[PDB]
């Protein structure tokens, strides 16, 4: 989902459903919705161990 | 084993982020290029309805 | 034998993995401490809660 350039599915009621099912509760998915042109970013973790 | 003598679990539910992304059904980069060399005909028993 | 060290009790649930305890760990369950933080005003509480 960090990438961009794959053809998403047709049902916009269902295409948003997967994105709120994997990114929601994830260490890696974007916080802001993805920029349509540049590069998405990883959320700043609180700490590095 | 991790770095600090860990027993780290890695399972199929970590493999959602590679399969749930809908690029697994990106097909036409294959069908549009495999029909480049003219290929012969096999038995058309299962390929015709 | 000497002075009696005072035991304690913290109500933790049953089905947690014992593998968190076979290593030097934090009794809170989550890693605390201001050493782990980053360069931001509220990281120290962000590690906690």
């Amino acid at each position: 989902y960090l990438g961009r350039g794959a053809p998403p599915l047709l049902d916009n009621a269902a295409a948003v459903y997967l994105r709120n099912a994997v990114v929601a509760g994830n260490r890696l998915g974007p916080a802001q919705p993805v920029p349509v042109f540049g590069c998405a970013q990883v959320p700043r973790r609180a700490g590095m161990d | 084993w991790g770095k600090d003598r860990q027993v780290l679990r890695l399972s199929l539910e970590h493999a959602i982020g590679t399969v749930c992304h809908p690029s697994l059904m990106n097909v036409d980069a294959a069908v549009g290029g495999l029909n480049r060399d003219p290929v012969e005909a096999a038995n058309p028993y299962g390929a015709y309805v | 034998h000497g002075q009696d060290a005072v035991c304690e009790f913290i109500a933790t649930p049953v089905s947690t993995d014992v593998n968190y305890f076979r290593r030097p760990c934090n009794p809170r369950g989550r890693a605390a401490g201001g050493v782990y933080a980053g360069d931001k005003e509220g990281d120290v509480t962000a590690l906690m809660y």
